[PDB]
């Protein structure tokens, strides 16, 4: 991936996560835990959901057309009938090949991006209270119970109240 | 370096889901790459039967659309029919007078698209000629007969006078006139049927005409006959007139066909027609139209996926799959 | 922080982007609708209502068809020796001469339109034994009975209509276009009155090609007082090649050839007025601006044109995503 | 956006900023200010300026073609003329739809990237003298008059001059 | 300093880069690129992959009919037939309604395999010859056609039948002769008026002669019109005529082929290529070509552009 | 570039690096050195190498078709044959133009991404032992010989060994 999150600095995915596409795992004095992030999951799903409808017109009716199979050799008129149809088929086959390739490329890149964005959103919240361990993990340097992990998860974490403790554990 | 994590510290890891069994797709970067989920975009399986619940499907069985039109005796069940899609079977045959139609394909196309065999009879006057000529190649049951929509005219007594009739279109729609000329097998036969040595048919409107000479010669026997007829059509537009002038060999019309601008067509297939649901039809039977593309047949009718060469195209519906350990 | 009045020994620096109050919605790969700061329409769907005469050389056909103007219909005489980039045929145009048909009318119209000129040179033909300049009461020029200015009706002179046999070499360096014809009388009496012979025939031949037509005696719908008809054909003589004409009756001779160019010219059907303005694209709905890549006005276009598409609107973002305050 | 700057960590745009697409706002001892960043603005405009011209030509000159409207029912050859044209139109209509969707996608992507690039450029200059507060704002932990801001904006900021003051202010 | 280290990251560059086009940029410099359009041909048609038949001074039709200077082409087959622009007819003057269709059908079939058949023509003179069609310095005629004339003072109504008991389609080429006068007509065929009817069970064609002078071609003012008929397995050909018949001598084998015909003037020689254009063979390494829209074989797609560069390396940013 | 590494926060490319597409330059107590990074380079090449094959299929055979050049003047039926060929060429010429630009945009973006990732991977390894000097260099605040640089290169650099020296020198 171009952001280097999925199959990048995040080593592998979590099979035991069935309630969302992205999320958190944590450990503190109260134990370990797992929770999905729904905003991240939703953003990804909306972009992917019926994504072709944004470029392919709702299948429309086609009635009487030209003949495409012949039982006799006729020459000039038939050659053209055959050539026109062969041309149309080849062009649409190319469209299909390219559309799928591009759409897939887009799907990898956007889901990779969401992973990265969720990471950077968390980093920013934590400020100087945490360091990046690698592997997509944060080492938080203050007492941090389930209620506190919760405030990180829902975006209401206040770094200012833990800062003095955190800077003390980080640098002594 | 301490084995037991501190009470004054915590760990927070971010991640994404993975599934046990992934699936390969193609991107711009990779020939093959494993994703968590994916969708097939190409329809390759047909139902094997033609659903007749959405569109009106008419089975031609032993009859071509053209034969049904002209009135080939074994196609009598098709009188005044209408369809969205007419099925021509390969086993179909003709069983009347031997004929040909220059630009057969066009006439078939025209009628198929019109979507109807509505036929009004008109009272033409054929002063001084014998009407209702028939043949032993075109049996209606036990009797000699002819195409039901055509009128084979011959001499009366010892003459065949110059036929000159008119037929005005005072209706709100286009009239289709099917008529023809007869080609005898010898000069002896020509003068026997028509008196004149050189037959001649002229069919005209106000700004258009068709002029045909009969062809004379020995041909292979078809159901006992070496004679032939050639078919011709004429579209008279509202306000215009139809005129027929002939000194012999004329296979006259009996009336007209109503022409429509419809959404109908004709299709060749040997696949059975059966009760089911579908809004798209191919020679291989009805197909589902959920998927954007189809690999079944280039010949389609109705609400159809675009036909493409590829039998499979996988669209990623989830992220890259990176399994545990 | 808090502190109502901020400190002199610190500063705040924020980075950001612009926004507009009234945004506009566009479509992407990720989103059906998304707001941007600005966008441009890429589909042209308004015409100018009229045809601009200044860029390309436009020729109004008025109440003449391109084929009539070429044939030499009296009411089309103004069009003599004219050339064009685009000829405009009007829906109200009519023919005002002897009633006729041109088999493959469509092809001749297209050959002349694409050539883009009615340059006609007279030629010295020798019609030994016949009368020239046959006139009709259905083709009034001035007051007197007249004919197509570009064609020459031939009839019997004295007791006989001799076998005509005329040559005409192309010693130039361009393709010559000869327009000729054949007459169909309404009756047998009329045939022999005009051409003596029971049966007419015209054979027009070059070195590499030949054309034979047989007339067809018979009544056609009364048109401007006539039940007879004429049928128009053409022959193109290449450089070095030679024209030959042979007839024992019914010939409607040529008077000369048209010069054939490989033009960048055409003909279009339209009813809108022609007026003063500069525009490089023309459709039947009038001239359109060519600044947008796509258009939705008409599939029929001439000149520097945007491509026809089915969509009436397509917005291309010309700015970042708009996030208002 | 894949970079998650516009409609991400930057909360909203500035209607007030009229002479640029990207810029700064600052508060210090001398007051409040605003300035556009012309480099990143120009890069954005250059890439967006009639970007279709790169894949599709302005107009093509076409002359005599085929008939496309008919008054009489002729059959086979008319069928073919209609079909040929219909195919052409459908194909170009697909091309148009895909191109716009692609170009639009690319426009959003690139303009987000600029915002992100400008934020990173600033982060790197400031070194340890400043913290990212979220919202795309930096707290600069030293006296920083208009001259000093100017140095940031023209890329000549010298972190070494302020490091001691900055560091003292950050960890107290 | 000994208490520190400096680690710098970077990427390579070249002194000599190359310009490409992107969605973002008109021109941008990359480390390396590759050409996607073949714009140069070999100047010659390679005859190693496909069977290539040089028509020399003959067209495919003339070779089929059996023009004397085309007699070297008897019983030939090809993948591609090359018609030179300087080809010419040198037999009796002829025309063919739907020339293009016949030519196209034959070219596609890809063979001229001919099989003589014993047509009995009772009461007429066979092997009529002309001064327009000299073979061995004497009067001759198309090798595959049989020009029939009166015998004594009689040309009886010809009526022959020839059944297709084979597992393939038979192609018959026949024709009609148009004399230049009424004396010529009655001198050759007795009857004032001629007629040729050629039919199967599923078709019939009847052609009447047109008497009259046409332009002098190699002595002759008369003409001959060619026509064709296909007889299917189980069907039966019948020929009925009372004058002016130019009879076939047998049948050509029609087959579903992957063959074609092409117009070119370039030499043919041994070389390695799987794609053929009028301007010569071209390399199919590239996905596109600008040489010619007329191609045959495994060919790159023809496009309007003469160059498209595909980047194959990062952006090039040379040292200060 | 969208990441702004190449032609961005890395001032220029290196002509003197022949063994790779991406790599490292360093100065320590044992002088200066240069090394290439293979994983980055291979990821780039793997994506770029024969990339068109993913969209465009292996050139296929075409045999008899339609006439495309005419010596005579015929009108309607010839007009159609000309229009058909012209439409075909114009559509393919478009397909070709768009493909190359999409592909090029992609190659530029992906090569910029690899560089950005290589910078990020290093940064994460160094933790609090180093600072970003800009220009794509790291100041490393501890004694760091060739074997220590080697550990960074092969990704086995343990920051806990130097944390106290480093943090001392930084503050
Ligand atoms: C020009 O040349 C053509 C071709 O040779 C002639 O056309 C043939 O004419 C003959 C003469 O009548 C036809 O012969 C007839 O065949 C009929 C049909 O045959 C069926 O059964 C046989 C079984 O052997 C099959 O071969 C065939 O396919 C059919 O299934 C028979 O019904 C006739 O038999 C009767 O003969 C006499 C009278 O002739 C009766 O009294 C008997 O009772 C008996 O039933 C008859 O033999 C032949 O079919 C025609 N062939 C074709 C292809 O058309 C033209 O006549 C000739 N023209 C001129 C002017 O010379
Ligand atoms: C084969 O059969 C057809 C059809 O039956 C015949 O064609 C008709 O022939 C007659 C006689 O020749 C034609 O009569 C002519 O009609 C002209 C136009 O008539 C229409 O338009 C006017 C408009 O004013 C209406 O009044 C009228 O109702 C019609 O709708 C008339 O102008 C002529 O009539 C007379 O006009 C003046 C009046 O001032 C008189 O002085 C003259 O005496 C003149 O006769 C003219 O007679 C009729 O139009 C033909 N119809 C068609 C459709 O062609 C063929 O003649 C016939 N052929 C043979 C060989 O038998
Ligand atoms: C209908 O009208 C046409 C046209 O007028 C007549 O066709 C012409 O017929 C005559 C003979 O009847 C032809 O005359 C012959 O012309 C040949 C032309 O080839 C030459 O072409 C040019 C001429 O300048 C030169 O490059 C060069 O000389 C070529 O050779 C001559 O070669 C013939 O000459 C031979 O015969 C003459 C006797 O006349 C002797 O001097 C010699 O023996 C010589 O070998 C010959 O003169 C003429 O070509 C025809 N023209 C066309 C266009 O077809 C029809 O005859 C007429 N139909 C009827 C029924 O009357
Ligand atoms: C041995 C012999 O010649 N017998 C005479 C009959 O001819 C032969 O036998 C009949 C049964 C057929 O097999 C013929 O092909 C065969 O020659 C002859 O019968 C009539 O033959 C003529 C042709 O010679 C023709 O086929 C007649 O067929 C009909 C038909 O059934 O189709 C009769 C129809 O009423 C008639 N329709 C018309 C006039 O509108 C048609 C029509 O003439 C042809 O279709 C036109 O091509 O033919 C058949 O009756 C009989 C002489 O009349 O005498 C036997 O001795
Ligand atoms: C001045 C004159 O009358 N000269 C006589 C010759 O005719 C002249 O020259 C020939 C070449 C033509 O150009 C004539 O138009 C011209 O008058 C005459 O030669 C014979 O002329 C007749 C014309 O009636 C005819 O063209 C002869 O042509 C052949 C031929 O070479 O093809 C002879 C073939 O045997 C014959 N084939 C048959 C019978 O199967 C053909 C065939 O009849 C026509 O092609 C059918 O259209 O014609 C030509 O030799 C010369 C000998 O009589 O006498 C001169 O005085
Ligand atoms: C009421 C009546 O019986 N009047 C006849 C009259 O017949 C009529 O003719 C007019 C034109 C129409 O109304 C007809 O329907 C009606 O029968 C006689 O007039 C002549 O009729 C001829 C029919 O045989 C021709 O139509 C002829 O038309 C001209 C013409 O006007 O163009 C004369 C012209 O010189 C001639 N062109 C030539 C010789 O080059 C031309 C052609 O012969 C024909 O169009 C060829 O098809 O026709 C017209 O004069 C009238 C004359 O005797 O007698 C009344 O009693
Ligand atoms: C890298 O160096 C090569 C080789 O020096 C450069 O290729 C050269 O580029 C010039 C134009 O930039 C080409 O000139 C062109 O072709 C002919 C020259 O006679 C002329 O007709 C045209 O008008 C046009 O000027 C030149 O042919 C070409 N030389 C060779 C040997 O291929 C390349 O441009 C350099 N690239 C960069 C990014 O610096
Ligand atoms: C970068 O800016 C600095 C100073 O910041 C200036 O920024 C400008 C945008 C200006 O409008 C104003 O905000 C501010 O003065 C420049 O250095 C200054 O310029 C001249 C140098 O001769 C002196 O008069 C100043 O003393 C000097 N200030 C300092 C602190 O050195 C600098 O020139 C400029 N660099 C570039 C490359 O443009
Ligand atoms: C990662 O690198 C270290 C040290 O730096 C090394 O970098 C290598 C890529 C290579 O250039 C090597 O020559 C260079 O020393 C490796 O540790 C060293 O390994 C060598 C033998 O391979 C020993 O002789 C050294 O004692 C040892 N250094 C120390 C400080 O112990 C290390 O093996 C390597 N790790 C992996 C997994 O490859
Ligand atoms: C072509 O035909 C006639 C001329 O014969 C024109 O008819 C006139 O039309 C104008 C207004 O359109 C009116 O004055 C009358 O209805 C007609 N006058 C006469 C004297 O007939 C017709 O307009 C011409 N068509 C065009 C497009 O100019
Ligand atoms: C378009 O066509 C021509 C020039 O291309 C011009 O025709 C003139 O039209 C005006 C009407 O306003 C007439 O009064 C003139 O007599 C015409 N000029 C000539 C030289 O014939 C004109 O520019 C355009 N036609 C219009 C406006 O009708
Ligand atoms: C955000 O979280 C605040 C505290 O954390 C909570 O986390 C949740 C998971 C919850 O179930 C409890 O365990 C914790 O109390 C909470 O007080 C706020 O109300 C939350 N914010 C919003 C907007 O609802
Ligand atoms: C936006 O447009 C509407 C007019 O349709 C107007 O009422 C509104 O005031 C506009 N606001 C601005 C800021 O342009």
């Amino acid at each position: 991936g171009i952001f280097g999150a999925i199959a990048g600095f995040i080593e592998n995915g979590w099979e035991g996560m069935v309630d969302g596409w992205y999320g958190f795992r944590y450990q503190n004095s109260e134990g370990t835990g797992q929770a999905a992030d729904l905003k991240s999951t939703q953003t990804a799903i909306d972009q992917i959901n019926e994504k072709l409808n944004r470029v392919i017109e709702r299948t429309n009716e086609k009635f009487h057309q030209i003949e495409k199979e012949f039982s006799e050799v006729e020459g000039r008129i038939q050659d053209l009938e055959k050539y026109v149809e062969d041309t149309k088929i080849d062009l649409w086959s190319y469209n299909a090949e390219l559309l799928v390739a591009l759409e897939n490329q887009h799907t990898i890149d956007l889901t990779d991006a969401e992973m990265n964005k969720l990471f950077e959103k968390t980093r920013r919240q934590l400020r100087e209270n945490a360091e990046d361990m690698g592997g997509g993990c944060f080492k938080i340097y203050h007492k941090c119970d389930n209620a506190c992990i919760g405030s990180i998860r829902n975006g209401t974490y206040d770094h200012y109240i833990y800062r003095d403790e955190a800077l003390n554990n980080r640098f002594q | 370096q301490n084995p037991i994590s501190n009470n004054n510290t915590a760990t927070l890891c971010l991640g994404h889901h993975a599934v046990a069994n992934g699936t390969l797709v193609k991107t711009i970067s990779d020939d093959q790459i494993e994703v968590t989920n994916a969708t097939e975009l190409v329809q390759s399986i047909s139902m094997g039967k033609i659903c007749n619940n959405s569109y009106r499907i008419l089975d031609g069985r032993n009859c071509t659309l053209i034969d049904a039109m002209l009135g080939d005796p074994h196609c009598d069940v098709f009188q005044y029919e209408n369809w969205d899609l007419f099925i021509e079977r390969s086993s179909a045959f003709s069983n009347c007078y031997p004929y040909d139609i220059p630009d057969y394909a066009s006439l078939r196309s025209i009628v198929a698209s019109s979507g109807t065999l509505e036929f009004t009879a008109e009272g033409f006057t054929w002063t001084g000629v014998t009407q209702n000529g028939r043949s032993g190649a075109c049996k209606r049951g036990s009797a000699d007969s002819f195409f039901s929509r055509l009128n084979w005219l011959t001499k009366s007594g010892n003459s065949y006078p110059t036929l000159n009739v008119t037929m005005p279109n005072n209706k709100n729609f286009d009239k289709l006139y099917i008529w023809g000329i007869h080609h005898p097998s010898s000069n002896q036969e020509q003068t026997k049927l028509y008196i004149q040595e050189s037959g001649r048919v002229t069919v005209s409107t106000k700004r258009s005409q068709q002029t045909i000479i009969p062809n004379i010669g020995s041909r292979p026997w078809v159901r006992g006959q070496s004679g032939r007829i050639s078919i011709y059509w004429t579209i008279v537009k509202p306000g215009d007139i139809l005129m027929i002038n002939s000194n012999g060999n004329l296979v006259a019309p009996r009336g007209y066909f109503k022409l429509k601008t419809g959404k109908s067509s004709v299709m060749r297939s040997d696949v059975p027609i059966d009760i089911c649901v579908s809004e798209c039809i191919t020679p291989n039977g009805s197909i589902s139209n959920e998927k954007p593309f189809q690999n079944v047949n280039k010949v389609t009718y109705g609400k159809c996926p675009k036909y493409i060469r590829q039998n499979t195209l996988k669209l990623a519906t989830g992220m890259r799959n990176v399994p545990e350990k």
